[PDB]
């Protein structure tokens, strides 16, 4: 196990032993009041491609 | 004496970062969690318009105060705002071609959070998400610079 | 080693470090010497703070005999608090 | 940023909600481990049960149903007694920015001139203002005690629904903290309002104007200079 | 129309929040469930509040009718001097004592300290005998006795008697609020309340309340 | 003469209504059973009220003697300036600070903010150490300590000590009511209370109270 008494390098658990963490990345919804989703996603519909 | 503040990242002294009250202080951590570039659960279009609204409104200023049309009255604001809109346009183009060059191949393998649990990958880091983010940036930036002109024209003791 | 996670309390807040800081530095900061003619280093620029607070939006002059009071006052205020915080002798002295 | 490991009931945060709280006296804290009715578990408990006006659990609830409402009213009361005394001292005409006759401006020339701008609401009636206040506020506080549209009434202390646009209301330990930042700032607003009210009684100048007068002469221009006023004789 | 029950006319009506506090659910007149602070959670203290509110309501109703009658009587066809309730208390000092009805063939009270002492004696007697009972049968009920204070006999039918209870309580609440209005009119404008009535009926909107709103201005 | 028991001197005496509230039956000084509103039904709140009433009573007794002494001393053979307790608080501002006894060889306090800060420090210290104990033995009793505050040793015999408790409480109640009288005399007539004493002893009935009854007349 990785998070233990100095037992680093867990072979099957690569995403800890490597250095791939999300430092400041939270993920949850409802950041915005709802209908800006409407007013802005129905506004950037045209130019939403490459 | 049995007191220490500075620590390596999540134990693990062999990743090239070390934790400091600059990086991992609580108020700083919650602050940079709450910024729009780190939210991961919202659609990238909306982040694009938030970031664009902010950056356009700040970019309008220096062209107004320090541009070559800054002493001629009543038209010093126009040339500044127009130039700032031009800069935002070029930033939108840069975002588009960055999307064309960066996410053009396979993504990475895995991601976990700091207090370990397997969080999924941010949808901003695909081609579609980045292109949508660029469109949001264009809309938000132009709206922001237009608001900068509006805010100049009707504001109590602007000078 | 150094640690394994960042402690989310590193400034160990002892509540009577700051009150003794500026309270135990300003009660002897307003004595009165021969040097100023009977005035203090806390009341003589109380005159100044209020004085150029009167005409408000005008930022005070860039040679006006009170920037010295601001700078020499904080040069001691910060020092007495930063030596107060090392009045955490809970494990050291 | 690390997920504050909750897993339990307590809510310590730093040191705020447990047996070892931060009390009121620095060594003379409430005797016998703080009176037995209140041991943490909620924002705002510090231990002033000296008169003991609330010893029943329902009164402990109903007084807090007062507290949070009262504090939230005082927050906007404070900022809404601060703002235009700054703005009129900077650059903006108002009529009278002082908060005694802010309500009397309807009588002055043509009603309420807003921000010194003759292109705005221009309320000439006091009676219509009364009507909209009674109607809309009685509706709103009916919805507070009942729960109607735009989110149903779940918790009368904190609804926490589609009303909040930020959508912060998810991680419960950070709001074990922020429910307390609420009450700390609200009691600050309470005593700032007593500043407004008692300074309003004694001297009748604006509170900003009191700060300017005080800082012009802190040893002379303070409350003690009004001490011989209000004396019988 | 169902005050004695769960379907009483609640404090907000159809904004009723039918989760009412459980320490009062009908069975007593005037229970309108409006407990926002909750200063009557304890049941014996609640009983004290019922008794106290009844005493306040009856006293306030008596005072309210006493504030409506004499001014109208002196306005219609009689004279009292100062029928307005301010200097009616000072009518004993002015020239010839307090002559009742404005007539020197009635009470004509010269010394106010005699009224004072006899009033204290009588009031102590009546309040003591109100608390613990006494004459006309010993008091067995502190709220509503039922002994010889109803010489007409209206307390036979129970539901009409309960309706009378509710009317009494509502009238008492209205009387208390209205006497508060009388006191505030005594403070602010300091004129006759029925003079206020006549003046507002003559002037419905030009002198409403806010001409008398810049009087107690601090400076 | 049996305060500690069912036969105490009750709030109405022979109008006692010997059905007293059961949450107090003797065993504590000052229990006179007069609970008409009943704001102390809860026992811990009742204890808070006993402590609070004791604190109020001792503070009010101190204030009452402080209101009787200096005026008499300056009337008899000394001079203070304004010995009346109104401007005794403003004696620091007038000409030469607050000279104690009216003598420029005593306290002579020039700046009131120094009195202010030292007073806050000392009062915080003594009140905190009053609540939680401290010097002269740690406080084990919040009501009456029994530690080194009685250097004469009068608390040996228990029944006389309880009689002293009852005298203390009665004196405190009288002191609180009398200081209320002092405050009301401060408001209405605004003159010296002992000047009031001398004036009423010189004028027993011609200037009693109601010459000073048309002062706060609204208009
Ligand atoms: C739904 C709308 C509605 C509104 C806006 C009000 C208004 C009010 N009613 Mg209410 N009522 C309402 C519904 C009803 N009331 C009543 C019958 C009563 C009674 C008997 C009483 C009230 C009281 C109150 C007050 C309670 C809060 C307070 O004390 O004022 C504080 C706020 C202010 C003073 C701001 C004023 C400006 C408040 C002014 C009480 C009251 O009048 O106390 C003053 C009171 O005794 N109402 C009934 C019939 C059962 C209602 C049904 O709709
Ligand atoms: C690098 C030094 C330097 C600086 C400071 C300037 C400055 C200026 N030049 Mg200039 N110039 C330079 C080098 C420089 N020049 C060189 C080398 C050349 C020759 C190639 C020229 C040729 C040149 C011409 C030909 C002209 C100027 C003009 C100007 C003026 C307006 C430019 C403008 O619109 O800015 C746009 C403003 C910005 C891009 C603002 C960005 C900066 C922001 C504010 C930084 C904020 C950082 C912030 C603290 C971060 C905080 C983060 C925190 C919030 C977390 C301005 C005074 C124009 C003029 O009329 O002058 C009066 C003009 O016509 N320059
Ligand atoms: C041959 C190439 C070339 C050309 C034609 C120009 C031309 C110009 N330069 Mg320039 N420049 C160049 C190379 C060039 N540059 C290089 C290589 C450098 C780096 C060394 C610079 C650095 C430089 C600086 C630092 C500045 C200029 C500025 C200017 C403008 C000066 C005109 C004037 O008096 O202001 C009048 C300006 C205006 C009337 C504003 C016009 C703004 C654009 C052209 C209109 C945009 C339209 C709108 C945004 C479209 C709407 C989009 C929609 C989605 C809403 C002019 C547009 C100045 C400038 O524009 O900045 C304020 C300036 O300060 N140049
Ligand atoms: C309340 C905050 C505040 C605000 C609104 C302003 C506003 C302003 N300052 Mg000012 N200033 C501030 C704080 C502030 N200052 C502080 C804390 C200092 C340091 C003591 C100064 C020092 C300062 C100087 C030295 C000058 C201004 C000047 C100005 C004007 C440009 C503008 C009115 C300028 C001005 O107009 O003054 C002549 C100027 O020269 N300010
Ligand atoms: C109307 C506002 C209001 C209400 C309903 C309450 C209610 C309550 N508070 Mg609270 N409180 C308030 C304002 C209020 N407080 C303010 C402004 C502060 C900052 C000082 C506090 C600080 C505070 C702490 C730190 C604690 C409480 C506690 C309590 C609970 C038990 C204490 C008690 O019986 O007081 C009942 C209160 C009243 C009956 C209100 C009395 C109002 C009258 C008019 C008297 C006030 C006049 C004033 C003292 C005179 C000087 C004014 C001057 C100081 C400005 C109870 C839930 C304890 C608790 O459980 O935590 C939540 C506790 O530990 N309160
Ligand atoms: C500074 C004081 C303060 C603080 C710390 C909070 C904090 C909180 N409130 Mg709150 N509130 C306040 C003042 C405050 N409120 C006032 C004055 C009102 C009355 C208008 C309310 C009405 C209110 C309701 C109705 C609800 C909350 C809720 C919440 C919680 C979740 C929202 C959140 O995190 O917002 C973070 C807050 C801030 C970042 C502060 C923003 C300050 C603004 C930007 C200043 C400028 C605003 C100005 C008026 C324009 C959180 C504990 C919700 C809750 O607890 O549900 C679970 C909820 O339902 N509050
Ligand atoms: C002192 C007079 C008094 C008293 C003791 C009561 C007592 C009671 N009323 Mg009541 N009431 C009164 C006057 C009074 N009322 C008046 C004048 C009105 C009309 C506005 C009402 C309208 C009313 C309603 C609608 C309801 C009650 C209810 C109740 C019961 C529970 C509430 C409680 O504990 O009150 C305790 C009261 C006090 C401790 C009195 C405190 C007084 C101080 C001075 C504060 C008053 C300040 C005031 C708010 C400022 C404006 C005054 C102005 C409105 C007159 C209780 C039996 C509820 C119930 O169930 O009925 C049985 C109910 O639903 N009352
Ligand atoms: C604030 C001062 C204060 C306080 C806390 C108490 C507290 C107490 N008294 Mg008490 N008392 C006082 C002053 C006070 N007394 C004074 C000055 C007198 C002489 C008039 C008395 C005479 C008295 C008697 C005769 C009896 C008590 C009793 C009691 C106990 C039960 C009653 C109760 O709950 O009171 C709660 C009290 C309050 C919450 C105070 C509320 C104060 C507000 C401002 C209302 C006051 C307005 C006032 C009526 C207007 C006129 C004032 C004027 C009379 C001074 C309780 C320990 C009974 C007992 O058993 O003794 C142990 C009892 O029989 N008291
Ligand atoms: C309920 C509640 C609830 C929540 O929770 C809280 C709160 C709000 C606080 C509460 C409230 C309370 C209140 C409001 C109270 C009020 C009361 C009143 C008004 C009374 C009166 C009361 C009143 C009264 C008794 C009155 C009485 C009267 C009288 C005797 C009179 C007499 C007279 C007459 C005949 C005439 C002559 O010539 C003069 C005189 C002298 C004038
Ligand atoms: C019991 C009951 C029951 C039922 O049920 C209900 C009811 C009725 C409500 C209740 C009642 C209550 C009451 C009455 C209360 C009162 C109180 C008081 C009076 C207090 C005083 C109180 C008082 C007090 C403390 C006082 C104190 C004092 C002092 C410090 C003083 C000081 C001083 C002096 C030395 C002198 C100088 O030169 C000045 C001065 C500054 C002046």
């Amino acid at each position: 196990k990785y998070g233990e008494n100095s037992r680093y390098f867990d072979l099957q658990d690569m995403e800890n032993t490597t250095g791939s963490w999300d430092m400041y990345g939270v993920d949850e919804k409802k950041r915005y009041p709802d209908n800006q989703a409407k007013f802005f996603t129905q506004a950037t519909d045209i130019i939403s491609r490459r | 004496k049995k007191a220490q503040v500075i620590s390596p990242v999540n134990g693990d002294p062999f990743v090239g970062m070390l934790e400091t009250p600059v990086t991992s202080a609580p108020i700083v951590a919650t602050y940079l969690s709450n910024l729009p570039a780190y939210r991961t659960g919202v659609a990238p279009v909306l982040r694009g318009v938030e970031i664009g609204l902010a950056h356009g409104f700040l970019l309008a200023g220096p062209f107004i105060k320090l541009g070559p049309l800054r002493n001629v009255p009543e038209t010093a604001e126009i040339a500044g705002s127009l130039s700032a809109a031009g800069l935002v346009l070029i930033l939108a183009l840069c975002l588009s071609i960055y999307g064309s060059a960066q996410f053009q191949s396979t993504p990475s393998i895995g991601v976990k959070t700091l207090s370990g649990r397997s969080v999924a990958r941010d949808p901003l880091f695909s081609a579609d998400g980045w292109s949508e983010f660029a469109a949001g940036f264009l809309v938000g930036g132009e709206a922001g610079v237009a608001w900068a002109y509006v805010c100049t024209q009707i504001l109590p003791y602007y000078s | 080693a150094s640690n394994k996670s960042f402690p989310r309390d590193w400034v160990k807040t002892d509540p009577l470090v700051p009150v003794l800081g500026f309270a135990g530095w300003t009660i002897p900061a307003n004595i009165g010497v021969s040097a100023f003619g009977g005035q203090s280093l806390f009341g003589l620029f109380t005159q100044s703070i209020g004085e150029n607070l009167a005409h408000f939006p005008t930022g005070p002059a860039l040679d006006d005999k009170f920037w010295l009071y601001l700078i020499t006052y904080h040069l001691g205020l910060f020092l007495t608090i930063t030596l107060g915080q090392i009045g955490v002798q809970g494990r050291k002295q | 940023k690390k997920t504050a490991a909750k897993a339990a009931a307590p809510k310590s945060s730093g040191v705020e909600f447990y047996g070892p709280n931060r009390a009121k006296w620095l060594g003379p804290y409430s005797e016998n481990s703080t009176p037995a009715y209140l041991t943490g578990e909620f924002p705002g408990d510090y231990g002033w049960d000296t008169a003991g006006l609330s010893a029943d659990p329902e009164t402990f609830k109903r007084y807090r149903e007062l507290e949070l409402i009262h504090a939230r009213w005082a927050m906007l009361g404070a900022l809404g007694c601060l703002t235009p005394e700054l703005l009129a001292k900077n650059g903006t005409k108002f009529g009278e920015a002082v908060w005694f006759k802010a309500g009397a401006q309807i009588f002055s020339e043509g009603g309420l001139d807003y921000l010194g701008n003759p292109s705005l609401v221009h309320a000439q009636n006091i009676v219509a203002t009364l009507a909209v206040q009674v109607i809309l506020m009685g509706l709103i506080e009916g919805y507070r005690v009942n729960g109607g549209p735009a989110g149903e009434g779940l918790d009368p202390l904190y609804p926490g629904e589609s009303f909040d646009p930020l959508g912060l209301a998810d991680d419960p330990d950070t709001f074990a903290e922020l429910k307390v930042k609420e009450i700390k700032n609200g009691r600050l607003a309470m005593f700032s309002m007593f500043g407004f009210f008692v300074q309003a009684i004694v001297t009748g100048k604006g509170p900003v104007q009191n700060l300017d007068d005080h800082l012009a002469n802190p040893t002379v221009n303070n409350a003690f200079a009004f001490a011989t006023k209000f004396t019988p004789s």
